[PDB]
RNA sequence: AAACUGCGAAUGGCUCAUUAAAUCAGUUAUGGUUCCUUUGGUCGCUCGCUCCUUACUUGGAUAACUGUGGUAAUUCU
RNA sequence: GUGGCGGCGACGACCCAUUCGAACGUCUGCCCUAUCAACUUUCGAUGGUAGUCGCCGUGCCUACCAUGGUGACCACGGGUG
């Protein structure tokens, strides 16, 4: 039913003259991140009705990006690096919003010939992030905003305050899904690996997001009598990955200046919940 | 001389009488001689 | 719409060929069949 | 002799 | 830019190489059109009257260029990157022989039955057809010789060199009549008429040269740096036909005004013009072979007479 | 027809043999795949036993390995500079095995500043060892790397290889300057 | 290995000195019960 | 001397020689690790194969060949071609009709690795069978004993 | 019945038009390759943003069939 | 209850082994002729490096190198209901 509505609007000559054309545009922008391959294509043509001077010359490359057979070829031959670029410098501002949300949809659903299924989620996202390595730090932040959309509430407030209030504002009846949270950490791990040279400005809020879940995940791990047994093992895996990235972030960025609130926050959610029982677990194998 | 690296002038039987000489040149022989002496800066 | 036809010798016409007369094309392992122009 | 180049005379 | 070019339903069936087409050429009578292509190097001849392929003959090696000796399709010579020349009679393969060094391009002198090899040797090999024996070698004293052409007007043989020097020879008496001096390599060289010559350069400049004056009559520079593979001449409209891989340009011989330009979807290996017609045949790096018809340039060819009604 | 038989060859002592049979199907030969630089164009070939051979005719990209740093990245192919067998493959820009090519240096560079956080190519517990010889550093300053192909495009259909380094790089650079 | 590694590096590694563009971290605890690591 | 005498770089295939290291290990010695194998059947690898530096893919000890089949012996007769020698094997052919013998010989071209040096004309050589290394060579030298 | 699909026709016959290690006999190797069929193994899924309520099974065609025909002419079309 | 479990067969299917094989090698051994004593490099003869092609090893072939290989213990050539 959604496709039928989109086809008729794609055949309109002048979308600007249409009534309430303003609200239509972000709906087309919102439908760009769609997971279905058919939805993304018909969405693109509605945007192309707006014959904006910048986006129009790069029409063909965008369509071939939506084709499963020709996806992997266009990633190489649509370079956006400053040294060598097909897109011009003046045209970077307009094209990138359209390019980002299209790639976000390809990351979730299908990012190549053989890249489908849950097991390939690491490979699909990794190809996308390598392609975005050539961008500027102001260009990259658009993609990270979409990537970390469900965890925006952890960003607000100071680092130590957010950690404490997250623990207090925790209900066993309603939590963020564990499987989706597992995807977020796998999202975060690969991001810090490859675009670390473009992550310095956004790094402090990453520490806010990373510490907030780790403080929360340990809190349920305390209240095991009220939770199902099947949930215990995924929660353990989430805590293990959370410490490792904190371990990795502390390992690098040697010259980075950590504020006092940051040092308070890392002890609240990582060190203190497990420091007392360190003699029990570490003997078999080194704990995170 | 290996692999025909050196030119040889043995008779080739299959190429013998492969074509017949046909000539269509309008310019006369005396005119040809004068032109070549006059070619370029010469 | 002109779907096809046969000339006075019974040969059919083909879409691709553009001639007033008959030609000898390769038709379906292909043989030289004679076909009328379109 | 196989490498000797033959000579022609202008007729 | 008011030419409004057409692109072509199917004039000749199976006018398609498997992957790519290297060279397309037309017989002098105009009834036969010959093409060669990768993969499985083929010789495919298309009948203009029948609008179909007469035959296909696969080859051992890819053919750099082939030249039609006979008036009909009967006798043809192929030069290979494997140093091999293969002769094909009317029935099929007839004889094969090699040359010591690789041959870039070859030209055949119809008088004296002498066929010339220009290649990766300073010496230019000569082949007599009436007598099987290879003729005496001629030394062009330049390291690499790239292109050659023979003028039908008065029989002048000129070979291009790697240094950018054009050297003219005499087919009779085997003497170097003169030299022409002009880093860029000679991409394309063509003889048109008695006194007009053209040289293409790898930088993308096609230069008009006159025999008596060393200075060029006119200069035309392609803005793109790609070399110009083939240059042709059209006598009726006084147009010089310049082709490179990115684009092919139509321009007047005098004052160098541009007639029109044609850019196809993928690069052009070779370009050909049917005699006395506006129809243009191009060889591309695509299974389909380009056919383009220019009404203003000339009328439709006789075996495609109905196009004028269709326009 | 291309035959790779043995009975057309002269004998060890020098005598010739008269054939007792004509060419067999299992002795066939096929025209060479002269892979050029251009848009990806490949053709599949059916072989003995029903298997497939991928015959690459035109290639532009392939993955290459930084062996000392152990970083494998997929990069475009730029040009052909040297060939051990013949100079004609260099002139015609033909891809065969063990030929030396030029490849883009962007992915290795990006990985380098993403890993060591130390600048590279810019104009004027065992710890991480960020050290690069002068030759490779000047190569990144030029923006292109020299690579050696290890696969056969005519058989597998892809161009894979490794970035030249060390005394092999020095030898091939000396050859490249010597040929000019 | 890990614990023995932790002990040794606290022993044989000199105290951090402030340098340009890097300033020592401020810790609220700072209980601090020879080099700093030996303490 | 120098091992790089051909147009292409001569490298022992199974050895990776571009491994980066610290400057302390670089200052010590630039000695490439050598690859060698025991061919079995009681034959011992000569020490020159272990300590040498020659590049030969057809060496039974340092190359990619396998010794299997017949192990034969002969006398070295000709040393003129590169890394290969000509040997002779003598025997007697028996005639039943005359109940007597006749002298016969066989000539064999076998591959000689550089690890065997000081080899003169007329010493005993024992060779082993491998795959056809060329049009006429199918055996590799395994041991040389002086006359 | 007709048609669609699968398998075989490369074996056995028959036969006047080539050949000194080229074939052939015995031994020997597959660690240098190919294989329809016979026989024996192997042939399951934790989570991993695809959301809310096709795996009780998903899409597009074409012969046989009905009917209109052309030519000296195929069961050609 | 758009519950949950199920037998014996048919066909197809990735890979390993096996059978039927097929294909290149190793060794051993062929009739007459010296009034055929030298042959091979007469489009490579011997080998080295790199490559194309091939089911794979290989002058099988192509580029760049050395000058090699066989022979009176009969090479090579010619014959032989």
């Amino acid at each position: 039913q959604l496709i039928a509505h989109l086809q008729v609007f794609s055949k309109f000559s002048n979308p600007r003259a249409l009534y309430l054309e303003s609200k239509l545009y972000e709906l087309y922008l919102q439908l760009l991140l769609h997971q279905d391959q058919m939805v993304q294509k018909i969405t693109l043509d509605c945007i192309m009705t707006y014959k904006h001077p910048h986006v129009l010359p790069y029409r063909e490359n965008l369509q071939r990006l939506l084709e499963d057979r020709s996806f992997k070829e266009e990633i190489v031959h649509f370079s956006i690096s400053e040294d060598n670029a097909v897109v011009k410098t003046a045209h970077r501002a307009d094209l990138f919003p359209i390019l980002m949300r299209i790639l976000y949809g390809r990351m979730k659903n299908k990012t190549g010939s053989k890249t489908q299924g849950k097991s390939a989620s690491g490979t699909r996202m990794a190809i996308v992030l390598r392609f975005l390595a050539g961008t500027q730090p102001e260009e990259i932040q658009i993609f990270l905003d979409l990537l970390f959309e469900p965890v925006r509430h952890f960003k607000n407030g100071e680092c130590h305050s957010a950690v404490i209030q997250a623990v207090e504002d925790l209900d066993l009846s309603k939590v963020l899904p564990l499987g989706r949270q597992h995807g977020i950490l796998n999202s975060l791990e690969i991001v810090l690996k490859n675009i670390s040279h473009l992550i310095s400005a956004y790094l402090p809020k990453i520490l806010q997001i990373l510490l907030c879940m780790t403080a929360t995940v340990s809190h349920i791990l305390d209240q095991r009598e009220k939770i199902q047994l099947r949930f215990i093992n995924p929660l353990k895996n989430l805590r293990r990955l959370g410490i490792k990235m904190v371990t990795d972030i502390f390992l690098d960025w040697e010259s980075y200046q950590f504020r006092t609130e940051e040092i308070d926050a890392v002890f609240h959610g990582a060190v203190w919940p497990q420091i007392s029982r360190l003699g029990s677990e570490s003997q078999y194998s080194p704990t995170p | 001389a290996s692999k025909g690296r050196k030119l040889r002038f043995h008779v080739l039987s299959k190429l013998l009488s492969f074509m017949a000489p046909i000539d269509h040149t309008t310019m006369n022989d005396d005119a040809r001689t004068e032109l070549y002496r006059s070619l370029f800066g010469q | 719409r002109i779907s096809g036809g046969n000339d006075k010798q019974g040969f059919p016409m083909k879409q691709g060929v553009l001639t007033h007369g008959r030609v000898r094309l390769l038709l379906s392992e292909r043989k030289r069949k004679s076909v009328r122009g379109c | 002799k196989a490498f000797i180049p033959p000579k022609e005379k202008p007729i | 830019n008011e030419v409004k070019i057409y692109s072509l339903i199917e004039l000749i069936q199976d006018f398609e190489m498997p992957t790519v087409c290297t060279t397309i050429k037309v017989s002098k009578d105009g009834q036969y059109i010959l093409a060669t292509g990768t993969y499985k190097p083929r010789v495919r001849c298309y009948d203009t009257y029948q609008l179909s392929l007469k035959f296909e003959r696969c080859l051992d090696s890819e053919v750099v260029t082939f030249e039609i000796l006979s008036d009909d399709y009967s006798k043809i010579v192929f030069l290979h990157n494997d140093r091999y020349i293969e002769f094909h009679s009317q029935s099929g393969f007839y004889y094969k022989t090699r040359i010591p060094k690789f041959g870039r391009d070859f030209s055949y002198h119809y008088p004296s039955c002498d066929l010339y090899f220009v290649g990766a040797s300073s010496e230019v090999y000569r082949l007599n057809l009436e007598q099987g024996r290879y003729l005496n070698p001629l030394q062009t004293d330049a390291a690499e010789n790239n292109v050659c052409d023979i003028n039908s007007v008065h029989g002048l043989f000129a070979t291009g060199t790697i240094e950018g020097r054009v050297e003219c020879w005499d087919p009779r008496t085997r003497n170097r009549v003169g030299l022409l001096d002009c880093l860029p390599t000679i991409s394309a060289l063509k003889f048109n008429g008695a006194l007009t010559m053209a040289v293409g350069t790898t930088t993308g400049q096609v230069l008009l040269y006159d025999l008596r004056s060393d200075k060029p009559l006119l200069v035309k520079d392609h803005q793109y740096g790609l070399p110009i593979k083939s240059v042709h001449f059209q006598d009726s409209l006084d147009l010089i036909l310049s082709a490179d891989s990115r684009i092919v340009k139509m321009w007047n011989k005098n004052s160098g005004k541009i007639f029109t330009s044609l850019e196809p979807e993928h690069d052009l290996n070779d370009v050909c013009l049917y005699p006395n017609s506006g129809m243009l045949l191009t060889a591309n790096e695509t299974p389909k072979m380009g056919i383009y018809y220019i009404p203003v340039l000339g009328p439709a060819p006789r075996w495609c007479s109905f196009l004028d009604n269709l326009t | 027809g291309i035959s790779r038989d043995n009975w057309h060859k002269r004998r060890k002592t020098g005598g010739k043999r008269k054939p007792y049979h004509k060419k067999r199907k299992y002795e066939l030969g096929r025209p060479a795949a002269n892979t050029k630089i251009g848009p990806r164009r490949i053709h599949t070939v059916r072989v003995r036993g029903g298997n497939k051979k991928y015959r690459a005719l035109r290639l532009d990209v392939g993955n290459f390995s930084w062996g000392s740093e152990c970083c494998t990245r997929k990069t475009r192919i730029i040009d052909v500079v040297y060939n051990a067998s013949n100079n004609e493959l260099v002139r015609t820009k033909t891809l065969v095995k063990n030929c030396i090519v030029l490849i883009d240096s962007t992915p290795y560079r990006q990985w380098y500043e993403s890993h060591y956080a130390l600048p590279l190519g810019r104009k004027k517990e065992r710890k991480k060892n960020a050290k690069i010889s002068s030759l490779l550093e000047e190569q990144f300053q030029q923006g292109k790397l020299l690579a050696c192909i290890a696969s056969r495009p005519g058989q597998c259909g892809r161009a894979d290889g490794y970035v030249l380094e060390g005394k092999e790089l020095e030898f091939y650079l000396r050859k490249i300057k010597a040929r000019k | 290995s890990i614990v023995m590694d932790i002990v040794d590096d606290l022993l044989n590694l000199p105290d951090f000195e402030p340098t340009e563009t890097v300033l020592n971290l401020l810790v609220t605890g700072c209980v601090y019960p020879i080099t700093i690591g030996g303490r | 001397a120098d091992i790089q005498t051909e147009r292409a770089y001569q490298k022992q295939p199974t050895i990776f020689q571009n491994k980066k290291r610290v400057l302390l290990g670089e200052t010590g010695k630039e000695k490439l690790p050598r690859y060698y194998k025991n061919i079995g059947l009681g034959f011992k690898t000569p020490k020159e194969a272990i300590e040498g530096t020659y590049i030969d893919k057809k060496c039974p000890f340092t190359g990619n060949v396998s010794i299997r089949g017949r192990i034969l012996s002969g006398v070295v007769t000709k040393m003129k071609m590169q890394r290969t020698i000509v040997i002779r094997r003598d025997y007697l052919h028996y005639i039943r009709k005359y109940n007597r013998f006749e002298k016969r010989h066989k000539n064999m071209s076998v591959h000689l690795s550089p690890c065997f040096r000081d080899v003169q004309i007329g010493d005993i050589v024992t060779v082993g069978e491998c795959r056809p290394l060329s049009k006429t060579v199918r055996f590799n030298v395994l041991k040389v004993t002086k006359a």
